[PDB]
């Protein structure tokens, strides 16, 4: 999961 | 009402604009709505709970550290400030007003929490524990994260997180339903599609996209049919950015991406909840569809749908309007319970070839308890194999003629995995009558001799039964 | 009725070769792309190879690249998989299908190969  | 005296409030162009190019938050504030009584939680890498512009609104009850399993969501400090993302999001929602520090949050009298959950293995259980935290206390959850935005991933919530979403909307807020607010994605330069992201693509989340200061589609923006609405965020080098709280008790003017858009939307939703605490999770999405403005947002794909609303794959129904949200909330009658109508379309698998079209006339469960005459969300659940996934483009046309792009070509996506019962979602036929002929279009956008097979198409309609529009 | 029947499976020494066959009936065989997928003990379905309708385009999973050859004879309503340099890792039930995620009758009963 990547931060936006 | 007095406009905020905070030093950087003037640099908060998206709030303090007199250009008529803003979120129209002041109109809400002057109606007396600043977020009092509402509780918002940031699910991210932590929150600097002792930040001078957050401490005053910090709520330990809206907070937890899921990564280290303790009640304290303080970000882990490192040399390069890797864990600043949550703190920046929190200030947008609820930075304290009139305290001489930084700027102000959209809902500067709301209480703000953080769930530290990205700074560890992000397992299915970790996601579920975050989404499901204290749901009769936390009203609104803001999540600015998702599957990799590389333009070739297809991924969504696994079983526990899916369960937490459903429990949220079914049980949350005494049964009114948790409000889940999501950033639509930053994969624009990889031509990513936010329908390949099962969090944004969920009917349970309000997926929010971005617009630049001058009303353009930002470079990082992903287009898809599941996006509901837009808030301002960062753009090119000539355009201003978001002003918020930063790690180590600082102030930044350089907060960027759809991660800045989702929290501004959560703050506007908090104002809206204060104006009508009885709103259900579906009420909130109705208010967004009814009040969001296309005006002054530039896109190449604005289309009018079946009930006369302008819709874009870049912006959904357009820019959130805080004043209009709150004004309508005050007099809003709650909508009838959600109905769900499922229609299996295929009797035989279909070769895809250069272009495949599947047409089916549906009654939308006429004569049954799940009869729908007024659509909310629609899903096409597809199972297909193809030799190069990214060369597919997929459209869905409603009986009233509204064409949703379920999937645009993704040039980086060379996967051979196809789609396995993947639910593509569109918001673009909201309030239409769904009875009549639907058309699914699948096409090979490449010159190459690509090939494959559609083995399942399930049309899923959500909505209510009501009068004629 | 629609039927896909797999054959040619069996025991083989590692480093050996097998040729699998899949006969099709009940539908126009040339109307569909075709797939070989395999399920190994205690493991999920794995796509192995694929071919378009006339046989002019073919694809292979990375794990079988350079060892397997998929082909079809449309007149004879049959799909083949020629397997070479078989490894222990290749032991599975091997299925014939018109789609990777197809279920019976559009996926076959399978044929066991053992290395
Ligand atoms: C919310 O419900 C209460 C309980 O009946 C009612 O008194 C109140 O007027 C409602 N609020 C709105 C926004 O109508
Ligand atoms: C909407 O509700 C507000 C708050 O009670 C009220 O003052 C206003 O008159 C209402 N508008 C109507 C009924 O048109
Ligand atoms: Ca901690
Ligand atoms: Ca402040
Ligand atoms: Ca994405
Ligand atoms: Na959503």
């Amino acid at each position: 999961r990547v931060k936006r | 009402y007095q406009e905020p005296t905070d030093p950087k409030f003037p640099q908060q162009w998206y709030l303090s604009g007199v250009t008529q190019r803003d979120l129209n938050v002041k109109a809400a504030w002057a109606q007396g709505y600043t977020g009092h009584g509402i509780v918002v939680s940031i699910l991210d890498d932590g929150i600097e709970k002792n930040h001078p512009d957050l401490a005053g609104n910090y709520d330990p009850g809206a907070s937890f550290d899921v990564n280290d399993q303790d009640p304290d969501p303080q970000p882990r400090y490192t040399q390069m400030n890797d864990n600043r993302h949550g703190t920046r999001c929190a200030g947008e929602v609820a930075a304290v007003a009139n305290n001489g520090v930084c700027g102000v949050g959209v809902a500067y009298n709301a209480r703000i929490g953080g769930v530290r959950m990205l700074d560890g293995e992000v397992t299915d259980a970790v996601e579920a524990r975050s989404l499901g935290l204290n749901p009769n206390h936390i009203h609104i959850y803001s999540a600015s994260w998702g599957p990799e935005d590389d333009g070739k991933t297809v991924d969504g919530p696994a079983r526990l997180a899916e369960e937490a979403f459903f429990r949220g909307v079914s049980q949350g807020r005494g049964g009114l339903g948790s409000i889940f607010v999501w950033a639509s994605g930053n994969g624009g330069r990889e031509h990513d599609s936010c329908n390949c992201d099962g969090y944004t693509n969920s009917i349970y989340t309000l997926s929010i996209s971005s617009a630049t200061q001058f009303g353009n589609v930002p470079w990082y923006s992903e287009a898809c049919s599941s996006t509901l609405a837009t808030t301002y965020s960062s753009g090119n080098q000539n355009e201003k950015q978001i002003v918020t709280t930063d790690l180590r008790q600082k102030c930044t003017e350089s907060h960027t991406g759809t991660s800045a858009s989702a929290p501004l939307a959560a703050g506007i939703i908090a104002l809206t909840l204060e104006a009508n605490k009885n709103l259900t999770w579906r009420d909130m999405q109705h208010l967004v569809v009814q009040t969001s403005k296309p005006a002054h947002l530039n896109a190449n794909d604005w289309a009018t749908n079946g009930v006369g609303r302008k819709v874009s794959h870049s912006y959904g129904y357009g820019l959130l309007d805080a004043g209009a949200m709150v004004a309508l909330a005050q007099n809003w009658t709650t909508v009838a319970p959600q109905r769900k109508c499922i229609i299996d379309i295929l009797t035989e698998p279909k070769d895809i070839g250069k272009r495949l079209e599947v047409r089916k006339t549906v009654t939308a469960c006429l004569g049954e308890p799940n009869h729908i005459t007024r659509l909310e969300h629609a899903q096409a659940r597809l199972t297909l194999s193809y030799n190069r996934r990214g060369d597919l483009a997929i459209h869905l046309v409603s009986p009233m003629g509204t064409r949703s792009t379920l999937l645009a070509a993704r040039p980086h996506d060379y996967s051979a995995d196809g789609f396995n019962d993947w639910a593509f979602m569109t918001t673009h036929s909201w309030d239409e009558d769904p009875s009549g002929e639907w058309v699914l279009e699948i096409e090979n956008t490449s010159e190459a001799n690509n090939y494959g097979t559609l083995t399942k198409f399930t049309l899923v309609l959500y909505g209510t039964a009501s009068g004629s529009l | 009725q629609v039927q896909l029947q797999e054959s040619g499976g069996g025991l083989v020494q590692p480093g050996g070769s097998l040729t699998l066959s899949c006969a099709a009936s009940g539908f126009t065989f040339s109307s569909y792309s075709m797939y070989w997928v395999r399920q190994a003990p205690g493991k999920g379905l794995e796509w192995v190879s694929s071919i378009n309708r006339v046989g002019s385009n073919t694809d292979y999973a990375d794990s079988v690249k350079g060892r397997f050859t998929i082909s079809r004879d449309n007149a004879k309503n049959t799909l083949y998989l020629q397997m070479n340099s078989l490894k222990s890792e290749d032991t599975a039930l091997y299925y014939c299908a018109v789609g990777m995620y197809a279920a019976p009758p559009w996926r076959g009963q399978g044929t066991q190969v053992t290395v």
